[PDB]
Formats: structure tokens, C-alpha cells, sequence
């Protein structure tokens, strides 16, 4: 299971089995510096094998500190840390191991596009594969964005402004161009919704640099809000991106566009509702397993992914800054909740608004 | 009796019947204090002892064990008779001080008459709170420091001797579980 | 594609530690605000809801309760779901609980409970309520682990779970700790709430006083509960019940403890008793016992001849366990992050998504009910004209030339379906059809799925009293059709459909508060 | 013995009305004739092996 | 009914609709109100005194049941089987 | 019995362990686990059938 935090234990505390265990299997005398004597390594390359799960991930985190509070054998490059794969997919006689979350969800974006052919007219010929490809890949990052942006607004405005035409700053300083551009997104949002919500528009009238800021009022579940979008959100970073995906996007579907995976065939009106029905086909004859660590594994499965030298893949542990280092153990494993508090929350900041 | 059909066996009548008479003749006696002051704990069929009794009860669906309805199994009607039986008794005994007096001798003698029988023996020490006496930690020992006047329970396993443990009288029983 | 590559140990232990420390926080650790449940109870009720494990049904043992949630939905070990299962079902962990056990389930004693082939669990009535509406499409889904089956985002509550049964776990960064309140409190809070959204801290306190532990106990002051429901965060001190008789002949005095603190073990406590008697530090303590028998909880102390008494409980109280610091922190998810939340907020969370919830059920009823009526209306033209049809499918060869000879002819509506579709024939048509079909000025175009509908009927329901038993269903579907868009209408029909909900529930569910809430001089 | 074929007449039983009362529109198409006469023929010759 | 078998099933079919067996697998699964109500409340309480009726048969049942020799064992068991078999003959 | 009413047919996805021996312990087995999962895994293993 879990091994003794030896940042928060005491050097009294060594003394558990695990660890006693450990010491004696590297034969360095299980003392810091009294008999402390690395020579006598009994393995020059120490692997941390653990699940492919969070909590192989703790632990891993937890033998990383041991290994380095207790020094130079993570200096002189001995320590390993093995990937075992942490899904197995099969559609029939095909088969591959995934590694990451992120990992299965590019997989299952090459099997919805793995024989698939979009055609925007009646009679076209099919898109590029690279060019459907970054499309997906860009809808995909625009979702992850839009649904990141799901606490400042509505999906439904965000999902409706890609569609809609761009408004720059120079149309802020107009009037009527404010008008018709709300007018238009609040009347396309009523169109489509299959919920209880109720749109409407308002301008804002503000004279302190002659703009014209629209505000979309929403009525959902009863409760009223206002969202004014500001001159902020207009060139904010993230309308941008928005804008950028609706020029790829604002004509590309024709009235008799459809999307043939080989033998099955369907007419589609809308991106959204093509990938859908892509990602829907790719997964009927899926079947996903889950190791919940290594003992789910075969051990010929074992072998082939994170045993033998050949289909090998690891990584070498190394110190690039012993100060940063040292702080970064400190703040993590230490007592003190204070700066792990704060680096978490720092942490989740940034990955929730990586580079706008 | 049940709707005017004798039951040989009993039933259930019969066991709230019992049941309220003991858990009320030792309720006075506790309240009075005449045990304490005769050194004898009255039990069961002592109360019972040179004891007539009628009970008859009118069930609208009565089950019985078979046909014959030679004992009642119906589960409504114990919890009534035990019901009125600890109302109306006690009530009966604040009433008549004097059959009380009387009743309560003859408990007294009878359980005196039963003590008397029993073999010689001695106190021993008892595991508690303050002192563990050298005793197993599974053991859940009693109150009662008299031999004849206390339980032990062999039981199988540890989840047993807790179901076991919750539900016991403390006084008398102790609970030892086996592996 | 290489075999080695240079990691450093920064990035490695960051991206590992920030890994975990999001998933236990955002999975394991603390509760939702809105249902008030882990995940881990979220998918054992899930679990043993799909099962069938109703109130009123035979109960089913452990294992295959655990076994369930482990292959299908929680891969964390059997042994961690079933000490979730036992703390549910306990009546002295949660104030109101949603498991009804049968065997041994530990005790106030100390005793561990059963091993999970022994005991058996059931839903209690008020899980049912916990998870109200849920078929309705109330809740997103989200697919479990493997991806073959879906498990919900968000249980439907009715009940205010989070304050009703409070919570309590330990994440890395984060740690919740959130005591039990009454259920008629909360809810009384709630329709202060409802019917005055700005209303202060003080108004929910005058109705909701403090918390209601599941065992009964006094709480010492007042200043930790203000301080809890307007910031988050502040100490309560719980005290045991604890009179001291004096018998009428002799002059020794007992300390006779009726009841003890909230997650308080009564063996631990009366060896710590012992521990200090035997240590010298509590003075004049004669003796220690036991006397529950299931009629309350009696610890007797006995005090020796040359003691007060009452001194000697106040340094019982001082230094045993039985005054206990129960130290609140309310932090639970919100928007899908830790927060530190007071009472107004969850009332606020929950009143929210009851709002969501009753709204997504009328869409859901409409949805259904429009559907409904779009049957029935194919059902009511198609026996109006069921001769011609009948020759029309007895001349065809095969259903699909049935389907298409059916769609082609427009058709006669007649005099039953004339009546019928003449008081609200429009607003109750569904929203995806289009204009080309219905009632096309006095001629019936059915579509494709009313056509294979009509091909469906069987030739049982030919007979009048069908028909009028169609005519009959299709007028309630209109009511109710008509009841559904005046509850979306309206914000106020809303809130007086919550309201009823929960004057319901408090109704079902209410109970008597258990705990005293007493002043002190400190404040 | 009652019901059956007697005198050139098929006498019904309930579970037989019960099962007609059950027949669709669906099947009064030709198609489903030609089914019925097929799949009794494939019985009898099943019940004989 | 045309035959007392028929009565009989039909009988035993109707006394199944609301039955519902609990078999207890062991005192763990028995509430403590339970095991109270059937085996430790002296007044609701059904023992039974182990006696020695007879030393010699008890001790030779003893070291036949559970001695190390299986031969006399796996007879007793044998010939009680066929007692049990043969009954009423 | 347990396996096949579950429907873990060999062709098939595997199921886990711990469903199926839940599966038998509350159906059918009275006698708790830990002891059909031994009997589970003798089966499974291919050195011992």
C-alpha cells in the first residue's frame, strides 16, 4: 500500500517494515550519513512500477520523497518510473493500450474520423482528412474553453456565437450595427431553445467613450440575469479564438451536406450534430477495460507494454534546480497546509485559464 | 381462551401475559424495596407459583398453529395484553396495599425456597472499568458478582458477539465470542 | 517513441501531486452542495435504487449490493463501500438515515459491525425522496469507468441532505466538517428563504436555531454557531446530559451520564474514566458501571462519602471526554470547486436546484405528454376511417407499401375527431413536427410514425369503449398539456409548486429536535 | 375433443380468441398469409422428427 | 379439482403470495431486539441441560465420532443413512 | 448458474470478480465469500483443470 511520508515522519519513525524492506533490497545501510555508502548499490536502475491509477500516482509521489530526502541516487540517475497503460480498447480484431484520459479522448477522436467523409453539397467531393482533423481538434479546444467560460455565461450564448458574425471594436462605437448584431444572436438563441429560457437584448448607453455595450438578458428556471458583454469580452482573448472557429464555420454546411462512415449514410444541418453522429457510430462494437492497477493485467500484457527493453518506455529521473527542488518538496509534503493550500488553488487557477 | 375456543398450548396471549406479570411484580418490588430488604431476587415461576389465572381474548382473524387451534400465533395480540396488563396491574397494586403485602411474601418465600437449594459457593471478581481482573479483552462481563446468578454465552465469532453484546441484560449475562 | 527520456523531478512530483490532490478533492473528499452526497453514496444509492431495494420490499444482503457498485460503478474496493454502506445505515451517525439495516451495525459501545456476508440493507423511506423524479430526465448522466453504463451527475434532492445529515471528510488541501440540523428547521429555513430571498442571517437563525445531532446532547454556547452560520467556520462545545441524584436514606451521591456527545465511543470514554481514577487525577470517584438495556443510556459514578459531587462533575467535564469541541467548517462544491460557504449560501444552492430540477421534470412531462397526444390523434382519424384502411392494407403486400399508401392519403377526419380537435386544437402539437402535417384545413396527413402506430393497433381496440376510452385519454393529456405550460409560464407557479413540495416533505418527514440549545456566560 | 376441426367447421378455444384479439393490422397484409402457411408447414414437419 | 394433488399444489401455491422467508446466516444477521426477544430474555428462553445418561456409550459415541479412526466413523454414518433410508418399511 | 442468468457469455466482455461472487453469495450461496472466489480462481487457472 502506502509508505511512510518522510517529510511529516520522524526519523525515528523509519523504522516500518516497507521501508526496512526497501533499505535492505538497495543495501544502503538504511541510515542517512552514518554508514550511508551509495557504492554498494545493488541496482543501478531502480524502477517505481506503480498502478496506473491516482493512487499509484501518490504513492509514486510518496517513493520520489523517500528517494530524495533519504540523495544521490536520484543525482546519479539511477531511478526509473515505469508507464504502464491504464486502458485497454478493442473494436474486434484491432486492438491498443492508452496511457492518459487525454490519450482515450484523441483516440476516440482518430476512430470518429477513421473512414469518415464529409460533403458540404449534394455533390462534392469529400474534405481532407488533415483538414477535418484540425477542424475537430479546434472545436474540440473552443468546447473546452466554452465550457472553462460555462461560470462567467451561458453555453448556449457562447455555442451561438461562433455562428454569428464577428463584432469588433470599431462596431462598439456604432449603434444600429449593436442593435441588429443582439438583435439577431438574442432571436437565433430563442429560435433554438428546446428549454424554458427567454432571451432578450438591451443596449448600453455608455457615454464615457461613445460605445455601445449589448447586454442579452436570460430568463432560465425563473430566475432573471444580465450578461453584458463589455468592451472586455470583445477583445478579452477568448472571443478571438471564437471568431477564428467561426470563420472556418460560417458556410461550410450546405442545405444537402451529409457525412458517410462506408456502408451507413446521413444528412446532417449542423457541425455539432455531424460529430455527434460520428462519435455515436465509432463506439458500437467498442469494448474499454480498466485496469484498476497491475494485478488486472496479464502478465504477457505486462511484458509487452512496460517490461521488455524493446517496447519499452520510461523516464529518468533528474534534479534540474535543488533549491526549486527543496521548496517544491517543502511546500507539498511538508506539515504546514498553508502553502499546499495555496499552491493547489494557484495551480487550479492556472490550469482553469491557461493563456486566456 | 380464544373466542371461546380453549387453547391447550397457549400462544401468544399467554407469553404477553407472562411477561407482564413478571416485568410488573419486579417493577414493585424494585419500587418497594422488599427483595433488597430479603436478600432473594424473585424471577420467573415464582410469581407464577400457586397462580389461577383467565385470560380471554375476542381476535376478529385469529391464526393458530393448526385446526385443532390448540395455540395461538397471532402477533397482534401480545403486544395489547402486555399493554394493559402493565397499565391495570400496577394500577391493582398502588390500589391494594394489603394482597400486594401478601403476594409479595409469598414471592419472597418462594424465591427464598429456591435459593435455599442451591450448592454452596462464593463471590468471585468480576471484569469492569476500574479493574480487568486478568481476563480476556473479548470478554463482556457482568454486574453480578454471584455464581448461579449469572450467564456466560460461547458464541462463534466477533460480529455475532456484538449482535449478541448489544442486545443482553448486563446484570446476569456475559458474552465470551469464539474464533 | 523513445525508450529513456530525461524527466525532471519538479515536474514530475508536481503534476503527480496536483493529480491526486484534484481527484480526491473533486471525487472522494468533500460533498456536493447541492445533493449533499459523496460520490461514493451517490452511486450506493444508485446502485441499490437500480437493484430494487425499496423501502417496502424484502431486503437484500451486502455482498450483492457491494458487489454491484464495485463492477459497475466505484472501483475502489469493497471493503471501503461497505463501511460507507454501515455508516448510512447506523441510526446514531446520521441524523436521518438512508439505509435500513438488519443485523449488527456497531453501536455507541464501540462494537464493529458484521462482516458484509452476514447483514443485509434496504432503502429507507427517506433515500426514495432523496432520489425523487429521477427517471424524469431531472440530472445529467455521466458515463462510469469502463463507459458501458451511466451513473448520475447530481441525485434530484428534496431533501436539504448537506445541512439535514451533515458531512465530514478530510481532502488534501480542504477539509469539511458540517453538523446535523432538524429537518422541519431546514425546511421552515428554506421557505423563509422562498418567500424572501434577502433575508438576513438572523431571520434564518430565529428559524433555525442550531444543530440537531443524531445522538441528543446539550450544546454549551452560542457564539461557535453565529460564528459558523455567518462566516463558515467556528468551535461548538457539546455537553452530556448529567444530573446527580442523592438517594433518600444515605447521603452518597451518583453522577447518572442520561446522554453523551456526538461522535463520542462510550467504552473509550469510561476507560479514559477508569484511566483517571487509576492515575489519580479525578478525585473522589468510588465506583464505574454500566446500566443501558436498551430503555436510554446509564453510566452510574458513583461519588465517595467526603466529595460534593458536583465538583466532581465539573472535572469530569473539564478534562473527560464528555464536553467535546465540535469544530465546523463548512466547505463543500460548489460550481464543481471548494468553497467555503455559510447557511444562506446552501439554502440559496438548494433552493436553486430545485428550481432546475421542477423545471426539467414540466419540460420532460410536456415533451411526453405532447408525444402522447400526437398517438392518440393518429389512434381517434384512423378509427374514424377503418374501413377504408383496413382495405387499404388488406390490398397491400407488404407493411412498408401500407406505410407509404397510409402516408400519401390524406384522410377524412370525421365527426368524433372533428369534436375532438376543435377546443385547443392549437398548443398541443410537438415542437419538432413540422407545419406539413396535422390537421391540413379539414384533412388528417399522418406521419411516419403514425402510420407504423396505426399498423400497430391490434383489433382488440376497435370496439366503442376503447374509443371513448382514446377520446377520454386524449382530453386529460390536453389538461395536462395546459397545466404543464402555466406551471412554465409563471415564475410564481414555480415557486408555489416548490413550495407545496416542501411543506409536503416536512409534512412526511418532520420530527422533534433532540439536542438543547442552551446560553452561557462566555457570550 | 370438442374443438377442432369438426364437419368442415374449426371450433375456437379462448386462448385462441384470446390470440386473434392480439392480431395486428400490420398482419392482414399478403405477405403474412404465405408466413403462416410456411411456419406450419415447418412445424408439422418438426413435430414429425 | 379433479384430484386431491391438484387441491393440494393450488393450496400450497395460493399460501406463497405473500410469504417471505428470512434465513438467518448466523447471529450477526439477528437484530440484537431479535435475539433478545427469542433466545436470551429468560422468560421467551428455550434451553436445553447437557446429562450423562449412560459413561460408557457416551465416551464410545465420542471416540467413534470423533476419534482419529475413520472406519468406525464412516460405518455409523453409513448404517444411520440407511436407518434414516429405512424408517417405516 | 450465477454466470450465465449474469450473461457472461465467452464471447462476450469480462465482468468483475467481485459482481459475480456478490451475485452468487445473495442469490444462491449462503456460505459467504472469500470461499467461491477460491473456487472462482481454481477454475479460471489452467495448471489446476
Amino acid at each position: 500500500g502506502k509508505i511512510l511520508n518522510v517529510e511529516k515522519a520522524r526519523f525515528d519513525k523509519m523504522l516500518s517494515s516497507q521501508e526496512v524492506a526497501t533499505l535492505i533490497t538497495a543495501l544502503g545501510c538504511g541510515i542517512g550519513r552514518d554508514e550511508y555508502n551509495p557504492d554498494k548499490l545493488r541496482y543501478h536502475s531502480i524502477i517505481i512500477m506503480t498502478d496506473a491509477d491516482v493512487d499509484g500516482s501518490h504513492i509514486r509521489t510518496l517513493l520520489l520523497t523517500f528517494f530524495y530526502r533519504q540523495p544521490e541516487i536520484v543525482e546519479r540517475g539511477h531511478v526509473y518510473i515505469a508507464q504502464p497503460p491504464l486502458y485497454k480498447v478493442k473494436k474486434g480484431k484491432q486492438e491498443q493500450y492508452i496511457k492518459d484520459d487525454e490519450a482515450m479522448d484523441q483516440y476516440q477522436i482518430s476512430i470518429a474520423l477513421d473512414g469518415a467523409t464529409l460533403h458540404t453539397n449534394a455533390s462534392a467531393p469529400a474534405l481532407a482528412g488533415e483538414a477535418l482533423e484540425k477542424l475537430v481538434s479546434e472545436y474540440n479546444a473552443t468546447q473546452k474553453m466554452i465550457n472553462r467560460m460555462e461560470r462567467r455565461y451561458p453555453k448556449a450564448m457562447l455555442k451561438e456565437l461562433i455562428y454569428q458574425p464577428t463584432l469588433t471594436e470599431a462596431d462598439l462605437s456604432d449603434e444600429q450595427t449593436v442593435t441588429r448584431w443582439v438583435n439577431a444572436l438574442v432571436s437565433e438563441l430563442n429560435d433554438k431553445e428546446q428549454h424554458g429560457s427567454q432571451w432578450k437584448f438591451d443596449v448600453h448607453t455608455n457615454a464615457e467613450q461613445n460605445l455601445f455595450e449589448p447586454i442579452v438578458r436570460v430568463r432560465t428556471h425563473g430566475v432573471d440575469t444580465d450578461y453584458p458583454l463589455d468592451h472586455e469580452f470583445i477583445t478579452g482573448g477568448e472571443y478571438r479564438r471564437i471568431c477564428t472557429l467561426g470563420e472556418k464555420l460560417r458556410g461550410l454546411l450546405e442545405e444537402d451536406a451529409f457525412i458517410e462512415r462506408g456502408e451507413r449514410r446521413q444528412p446532417v444541418a449542423s457541425f455539432e450534430q455531424a460529430l455527434d453522429w460520428l462519435v455515436k457510430e465509432s463506439r458500437r462494437g467498442l469494448s474499454i477495460q480498466r485496469y484498476k492497477g497491475l494485478g488486472e493485467m496479464n502478465p504477457e500484457q505486462l511484458w509487452e507494454t512496460t517490461m521488455d527493453p524493446e517496447s519499452r518506455r520510461m523516464l529518468r529521473v533528474t534534479v534540474k534546480d535543488a533549491i526549486a527542488a527543496d521548496q517544491l518538496f517543502t511546500t507539498l509534503m511538508g506539515d504546514a497546509v498553508e502553502p499546499r493550500r495555496a499552491f493547489i488553488e494557484e495551480n487550479a487557477l492556472k490550469a482553469a485559464n491557461i493563456d486566456i | 381462551f380464544t373466542n371461546n375456543i380453549p387453547q391447550r398450548d397457549g400462544g401468544t396471549h399467554l407469553a404477553g401475559f407472562r411477561a407482564a406479570m413478571t416485568r410488573t411484580l419486579n417493577a414493585y418490588m424494585d419500587k418497594e424495596g422488599y427483595s433488597k430488604k430479603a436478600k432473594v431476587s424473585a424471577t420467573g415461576d415464582d410469581a407464577r407459583e400457586g397462580l389461577i389465572a383467565v385470560v380471554s381474548v375476542k381476535v376478529p382473524d385469529p391464526k393458530f398453529s393448526s385446526q385443532t387451534k390448540d395455540k395461538l400465533v397471532s402477533s397482534e395480540v401480545k403486544s395489547a395484553v402486555e399493554q394493559q396488563m402493565n397499565e391495570l396491574l400496577a394500577e391493582y397494586l398502588l390500589e391494594n396495599p394489603t394482597d400486594a403485602k401478601i403476594v409479595v411474601g409469598k414471592i419472597i418465600d418462594a424465591a427464598r425456597a429456591r435459593e435455599a437449594a442451591r450448592r454452596a459457593r462464593e463471590m468471585t471478581r468480576r471484569k469492569g472499568a476500574l479493574d480487568l481482573a486478568g481476563l480476556p479483552g473479548k470478554l463482556a462481563d457482568c454486574q453480578e458478582r454471584d455464581p448461579a446468578l449469572s450467564e456466560l454465552y460461547l458464541v462463534e465469532g466477533d460480529s455475532a458477539g456484538g449482535s449478541a453484546k448489544q442486545g443482553r441484560n448486563r446484570k446476569n449475562q456475559a458474552i465470551l465470542p469464539l474464533k | 517513441a523513445r525508450e529513456i527520456t530525461p524527466v525532471n523531478i519538479e515536474e514530475e512530483l508536481k503534476s503527480s501531486y496536483l493529480d491526486y490532490a484534484m481527484s480526491v478533492i473533486v471525487g472522494r473528499a468533500l460533498p456536493d452542495v447541492r445533493d449533499g452526497l459523496k460520490p461514493v453514496h451517490r452511486r450506493v444509492l444508485y446502485a441499490m435504487n437500480v437493484l430494487g431495494n425499496d423501502w417496502n420490499k424484502a431486503y437484500k444482503k451486502s455482498a450483492r449490493v457491494v458487489g454491484d457498485v464495485i463492477g459497475k460503478y466505484h472501483p475502489h474496493g469493497d471493503s471501503a463501500v461497505y463501511d460507507t454502506i454501515v455508516r448510512m445505515a447506523q441510526p446514531f451517525s446520521l441524523r436521518y438515515m438512508l439505509v435500513d439495516g438488519q443485523g449488527n451495525f456497531g453501536s455507541i459501545d464501540g462494537d464493529s459491525a458484521a462482516a458484509m456476508r452476514f447483514t443485509e440493507i434496504r432503502l429507507a423511506k427517506i433515500a426514495h425522496e432523496l432520489m425523487a423524479d429521477l427517471e424524469k430526465e431531472t440530472v445529467d448522466f455521466v458515463d462510469n469507468y469502463d463507459g458501458t453504463e451511466k451513473i448520475p451527475d447530481v441525485m434530484p434532492t428534496k431533501i436539504p441532505n448537506l445541512l439535514v445529515n451533515g458531512s465530514s471528510g478530510i481532502a488534501v488541501g480542504m477539509a469539511t466538517n458540517i453538523p446535523p440540523h432538524n429537518l422541519t428547521e431546514v425546511i421552515n429555513g428554506c421557505l423563509a428563504y422562498i418567500d424572501d430571498e434577502d433575508i438576513s442571517i438572523e431571520g434564518l437563525m430565529e428559524h433555525i436555531p442550531g444543530p440537531d445531532f443524531p445522538t441528543a446532547a446539550i450544546i454549551n454556547g452560542r457564539r461557535g454557531i453565529e460564528e459558523a452560520y455567518r462566516t463558515g467556520r467556528g468551535k461548538v462545545y457539546i455537553r452530556a446530559r448529567a444530573e446527580v441524584e442523592v438517594d433518600a436514606k444515605t447521603g452518597r451521591e451518583t453522577i447518572i451520564v442520561h446522554e453523551i456527545p456526538y461522535q463520542v465511543n462510550k467504552a473509550r470514554l469510561i476507560e479514559k474514566i477508569a484511566e483517571l481514577v487509576k492515575e489519580k487525577r479525578v478525585e473522589g470517584i468510588s465506583a464505574l458501571r454500566d446500566e443501558s438495556d436498551k430503555d436510554g443510556m446509564r453510566i452510574v459514578i458513583e461519588v465517595k462519602r467526603d466529595a460534593v459531587g458536583e465538583v466532581v462533575l465539573n472535572n469530569l467535564y473539564s478534562q473527560t471526554q464528555l464536553q467535546v469541541s465540535f469544530g465546523i467548517n463548512m466547505v463543500a462544491l460548489h460550481h464543481g470547486q471548494p468553497k467555503i460557504m455559510n447557511l444562506k449560501d446552501i439554502i440559496a444552492a438548494f433552493v436553486r436546484h430545485r428550481r432546475e430540477v421542477v423545471t426539467r421534470r414540466t419540460i420532460f412531462e410536456l415533451r411526453k405528454a405532447r408525444d402522447r397526444a400526437h398517438i392518440l390523434e393518429a389512434l381517434a382519424v384512423a378509427l374514424a376511417n377503418i374501413d377504408p384502411i383496413i382495405e387499404l392494407i388488406r390490398h397491400a403486400p407488404t407493411p412498408a407499401e401500407a406505410k407509404t399508401a397510409l402516408v400519401a392519403n390524406p384522410w377524412q377526419l370525421g365527426n368524433v375527431a372533428a369534436m375532438l380537435e376543435r377546443a385547443g386544437d392549437d398548443a398541443a402539437r410537438p415542437e419538432w413536427l413540422e407545419p406539413e402535417f396535422g390537421v391540413r384545413d379539414g384533412l388528417y396527413y399522418l406521419t411516419e410514425q403514425q402510420a407504423q402506430a396505426i399498423l400497430d393497433l391490434r383489433l382488440q381496440k376497435l370496439t366503442g369503449l376503447e374509443h371513448e376510452k382514446l377520446l377520454d385519454e386524449y382530453k386529460e393529456l390536453l389538461d395536462q398539456i395546459a397545466e404543464l405550460l402555466r406551471i412554465l409560464g409563471s415564475a410564481d407557479r414555480l415557486m408555489e409548486v416548490i413550495r407545496e413540495e416542501l411543506e409536503l416533505v416536512r409534512e412526511q418527514f418532520g420530527d422533534k429536535r433532540r439536542t438543547e440549545i442552551t446560553a452561557n456566560s462566555a457570550d
